[PDB]
């Protein structure tokens, strides 16, 4: 070890992550650090809404009897997938929204159950993360073509079990999607914070960002996108108003000088990076400790 | 629509509508997302086969078919084969939630309604975590001497324009709310008629590249 | 031409799961989502080349 | 690891406490809970429960209508809501943690505790 | 529900073999545990399953039964044990202690 | 810490009236050593571990062999010094792996 630099500076965090010790003069982009306590933003379309529950149960019997170990696998293990028959044919859904819950009723201590993703595109869990198909139908039997998701029962500091599986045959499209729950009044079509930065789920587009109210009259659509794809806007189809959509930590540009912060231009109107003297150009903002007595 | 003769124009040999129309009310149809400046390449539903007026014709047009029958008098050139999309044009600030529009289908008729009070609904879906103080609307299909109910979502303060396709799908203002199925024709009974539906035009898909200014 | 083929870029799937990075951790579990946002990172910074 | 508790001490029948528990040293957001409560010179019983993922709560028969459970998984904490005492809520109470780690998804079983922390008395 | 524990207190000396049994009032066939409860301190656990020794303790306890019968015993009391022993069950969502017992000084 | 993971594999063209070679054989008692079966697909949880390929295949003409199949590695390479942080073989489909 030759020398080394703490990153808890500003020059010194430009200094780590251009990955040298000695910066040249010039204009440098940086980006601000997000806020990590994140409300959360849900819009969607009032539609036919009938719901279903694919409630999966697991649970495994331990031997009782002359044996009385405990860091051993168990005698037998029902699974189930609540109305599910063999012999009547696959479950799946055929209401718009549907949600998956996992039951584990295992009853012994220092014992869990757990479901892995597989070899599948999504994991059981995040179904509740509105999310698309055209038909998902789930079965305890092996389903063709399908994706195989392995279950387990773990031990604390132990080996490990597979106790099972679960087959889902997916088709994605626009026909169904899953939601976390039916709630108790709380309504899924607009609920949206401002002025916030939040994790959003608008018009099933989701993303981070901040809404704010609009100025706009766009008649037609309900989500306006920009080329990239990212979400510009929104409507409201109740009053109809538009609602804008805007990153909440957007690119600054830092002006080093002799190794040294002298300024930085910024997309608003406030004193960052804890320059005492802010001005406004033309274009942007320039934060900096100048008094503008100067010549060259 | 209104004034001109043109707004309600006639359209080309061919099918074409005319350069100088200034698309007021025809919004471009979406699926997903609408644009709000550039240039699209898309098919849309601007090939006309007959374009009519409502307004100041004193016709009403009773019930309209994909295939033709049922035309009101619509003026430039027409075409005589079944179409696959029809659209309804709507006034300025005009509205739908002042009575009832009737899909009929092969397997049998189908309503389509919106009114807040419950008294004109019976069977009301139950639809939960909604705002109970304010309007949506609802779907009555009929199994020949059979009927059911359910409830299908909201529509603005505002409509400007109403199409259907012939395999169901269902476009206000530029965005398809639903899908209804298979339909052999449609009708627009609500009250004060000739102002509140200004033309009706016949169509079918065709390649187009569009200036879009303002999602218009 | 140059602006336009670059922005046109961040719609690329590069046949990852989806082409929104956000999308891929609402899809999927964090030992799994990052082989599948590696994909969008590399095609990326091959449109910036 | 370490535990603690905070927020006890006399109020009127009918009142109101804000219970409190914090917890360091494990993953509090995936572990199960359950406040249980001794009354002076009694037995212990158990007043009320929560799994990791909070999805839902469990209330004694004779605690039901009065006390309420949450926590926040943010910053590790941990509570009793408590509302309308009667007069035999004087007691010592512990926020008991759950032996068994849970997905953060699963509602589980529970009900076999480890670690319990200092204490804390209340009375009406 | 609930469970009996009888004697409610017992003293004893260095080196016996004292026995309690918690009467669950009910079949509950493997679901239980018991705790160590030294006077001023809070509860410590001391079995689980009704047969697991908690590693945080020496293992000179032991218990076992099926049925109502179950059980807890020590194979010599050692000078410091002096505590109260209350037993639980884990069976069901309701679950409920025992009135307790001890071990005594003498 | 050492395991061996012993995989047998014999089989036998029926013995009775026909005496064939080119169809296929009747009895197919291949033996995974320690797979009780009634515990689990076998998990190896030893340090280090290899594999041994035996086959007691009597009928001359007749010879065993595995193949690799979609898995990440094969049955005779993984003794080249091969890392996994858990490895579980059964006779039975162990659901989410490779054959
Ligand atoms: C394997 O696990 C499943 C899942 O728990 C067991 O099936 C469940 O058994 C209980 C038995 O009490 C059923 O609950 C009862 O349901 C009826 C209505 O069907 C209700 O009237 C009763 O009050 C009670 O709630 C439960 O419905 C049933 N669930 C399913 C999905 O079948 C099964 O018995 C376990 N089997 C073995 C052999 O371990
Ligand atoms: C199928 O093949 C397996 C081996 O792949 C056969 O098991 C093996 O059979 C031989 C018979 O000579 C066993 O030898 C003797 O076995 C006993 C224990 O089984 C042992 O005490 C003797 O000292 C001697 O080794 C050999 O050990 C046995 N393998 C094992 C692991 O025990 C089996 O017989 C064949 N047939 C069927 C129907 O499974
Ligand atoms: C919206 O999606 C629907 C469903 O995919 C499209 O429907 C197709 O429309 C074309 C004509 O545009 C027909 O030839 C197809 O038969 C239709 N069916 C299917 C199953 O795709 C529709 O085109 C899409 N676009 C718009 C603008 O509505
Ligand atoms: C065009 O559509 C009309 C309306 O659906 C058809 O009219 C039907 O004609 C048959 C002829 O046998 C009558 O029995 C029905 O009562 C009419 N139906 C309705 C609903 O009015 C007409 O035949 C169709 N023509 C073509 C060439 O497709
Ligand atoms: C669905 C709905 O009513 N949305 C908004 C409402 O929340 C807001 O308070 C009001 C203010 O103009 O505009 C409209
Ligand atoms: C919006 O969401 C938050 C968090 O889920 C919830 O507390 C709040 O009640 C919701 N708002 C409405 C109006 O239901
Ligand atoms: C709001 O939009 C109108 C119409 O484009 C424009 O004239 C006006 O300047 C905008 N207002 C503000 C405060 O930006
Ligand atoms: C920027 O902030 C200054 C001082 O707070 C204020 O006077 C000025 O009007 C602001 N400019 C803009 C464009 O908001
Ligand atoms: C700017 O000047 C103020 C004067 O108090 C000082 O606190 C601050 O640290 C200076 N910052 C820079 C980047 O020079
Ligand atoms: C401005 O700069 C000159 C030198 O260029 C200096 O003498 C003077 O003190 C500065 N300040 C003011 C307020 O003029
Ligand atoms: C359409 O066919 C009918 C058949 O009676 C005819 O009256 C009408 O003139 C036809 N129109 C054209 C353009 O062929
Ligand atoms: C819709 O049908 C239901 C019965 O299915 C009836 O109660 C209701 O009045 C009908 N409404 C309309 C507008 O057709
Ligand atoms: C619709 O909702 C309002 C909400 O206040 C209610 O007063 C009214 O009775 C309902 N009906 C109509 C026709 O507005
Ligand atoms: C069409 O609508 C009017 C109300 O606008 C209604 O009275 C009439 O009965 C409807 N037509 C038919 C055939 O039901
Ligand atoms: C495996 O072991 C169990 C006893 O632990 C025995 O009942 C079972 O028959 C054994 N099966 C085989 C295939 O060895």
């Amino acid at each position: 070890i030759a020398n080394i630099i703490y990153c808890n500076s500003v020059i010194n965090r430009l200094r780590c992550d251009q990955l040298s010790f000695d910066v040249p003069d010039g204009f440098y982009s940086t980006s601000p650090i997000q806020p990590v306590e994140l409300p959360v933003s849900i819009v969607s379309l009032p539609v036919y809404h009938k719901h279903t529950f694919i409630v999966l149960y697991v649970n495994f019997e331990h031997r009782r009897g002359p044996g009385k170990c405990y860091n051993c696998r168990p005698a037998v293990i029902n699974i189930t997938l609540a109305n599910f028959n063999e012999t009547k044919g696959p479950l799946c859904v055929d209401t718009s929204h549907f949600t998956t819950q996992f039951v584990d009723n295992v009853k012994l201590a220092r014992w869990s159950a757990s479901i892995n993703t597989g070899n599948c595109p999504f994991s059981f869990g995040k179904v509740n993360n509105f999310v698309k198909f055209g038909s998902v139908c789930f079965s305890l039997k092996d389903i063709p073509g399908g994706c195989a998701m392995p279950i387990m029962a773990n031990l604390v500091n132990s080996k490990s079990h597979n106790i099972g599986s679960l087959y889902v045959s997916w088709s994605d499209g626009d026909v169904i999607t899953g939601v976390p729950k039916p709630v108790e009044g709380v309504s899924s079509f607009m609920n949206v914070t401002l002025n916030k930065c939040t994790k959003y789920n608008i018009y099933d587009v989701s993303g981070v960002g901040v809404i704010r109210i609009s100025n706009d009259t766009f008649l037609n659509g309900i989500t306006y996108t920009s080329t990239s794809g990212n979400l510009l806007g929104f409507k409201d189809v109740t009053n109809g108003t538009i609602y804008s959509i805007t990153p909440c930590n957007p690119p600054d540009q830092l002006v080093v000088y002799q190794q040294a912060v002298v300024g930085a231009m910024l997309s608003e109107n406030f004193t960052s990076y804890g320059f005492s003297n802010v001005v406004e150009m033309p274009k942007f903002f320039y934060a900096s400790n100048g008094t503008y007595n100067c010549t060259d | 629509c209104v004034g001109h003769s043109e707004n309600v124009f006639a359209v080309e040999s061919g099918g074409y509508i005319p350069s100088n129309f200034a698309f007021n009310n025809w919004f471009l149809l979406t699926n997903t997302s609408s644009v709000v400046d550039g240039v699209v390449r898309s098919f849309q539903p601007l090939l006309l086969n007959c374009l009519w007026s409502v307004s100041g014709s004193q016709f009403t047009t009773g019930f309209v078919y994909f295939n033709g029958t049922g035309r009101g008098a619509c003026k430039g050139f027409y075409s005589n084969a079944s179409s696959d999309v029809i659209r309804y044009n709507i006034n300025f600030e005009e509205n739908l939630r002042r009575g009832t529009i009737l899909f009929k289908t092969s397997y049998g008729a189908v309503v389509f309604y919106c009114t807040n009070n419950t008294l004109v609904s019976g069977d009301a879906h139950i639809p939960s975590g909604t705002v109970l103080g304010n309007f949506y609307c609802f779907v009555n299909t009929t199994i020949g001497n059979e009927t059911t109910s359910a409830f299908v979502g909201a529509l603005p303060k505002t409509v400007r324009e109403f199409v259907i396709s012939r395999t169901g799908h269902f476009y206000i203002n530029g965005y398809r709310y639903f899908s209804l199925g298979d339909v052999e024709a449609v009708n627009f009974n609500v009250t004060n008629a000739a102002t509140t539906v200004c033309t009706v035009a016949l169509a079918s898909y065709a390649d187009v590249l569009v200036n879009v200014s303002q999602t218009a | 031409n140059s602006l336009n083929h670059l922005t046109s870029q961040l719609r690329q799937n590069f046949q990852a799961i989806s082409s929104s990075i956000q999308a891929i951790y609402d899809r999927l579990d964090p030992p799994q989502a990052d082989q599948q946002v590696d994909r969008l990172i590399t095609g990326r910074l091959a449109a910036l080349n | 690891v370490q535990l603690v508790e905070s927020g006890g001490g006399l109020v009127q029948p009918g009142g109101s406490l804000r219970l409190s528990c914090a917890a360091s040293g494990f993953t509090f957001s995936s572990y199960a809970m359950s406040w249980v409560r001794q009354a002076p010179g009694k037995g212990l019983e158990w007043v009320s429960a929560i799994i990791g993922s909070g999805s839902n709560t469990y209330y004694a028969d004779s605690v039901k209508g009065r006390f309420t459970i949450s926590r926040d998984n943010a910053k590790n904490t941990l509570y009793l809501q408590m509302n309308s005492l009667r007069a035999e809520d004087t007691a010592v109470y512990y926020c008991a943690k759950d032996t068994t780690p849970r997905p953060l998804y699963s509602s589980g079983w529970y009900g076999s505790f480890d670690y319990w922390g200092q204490g804390t008395p209340v009375s009406v | 529900i609930q469970m009996t524990q009888s004697p409610s207190s017992l003293s004893a000396s260095v080196g016996d073999r004292v026995t309690i049994t918690c009467q669950a009032s009910q079949d509950i066939t493997t679901y239980l545990n018991w705790y160590q409860q030294k006077p001023g301190k809070a509860p410590k656990l001391l079995i689980y399953d009704a047969s697991n020794l908690e590693t945080g303790v020496p293992s000179r306890f032991s218990g076992s039964g099926s049925g109502t019968d179950f059980t807890l015993t020590i194979s010599s009391l050692q000078p410091e044990d002096i505590a109260t022993y209350y037993c639980q069950q884990y069976d069901n969502l309701f679950l409920t202690f025992g009135g307790g017992t001890k071990v005594e000084i003498k």
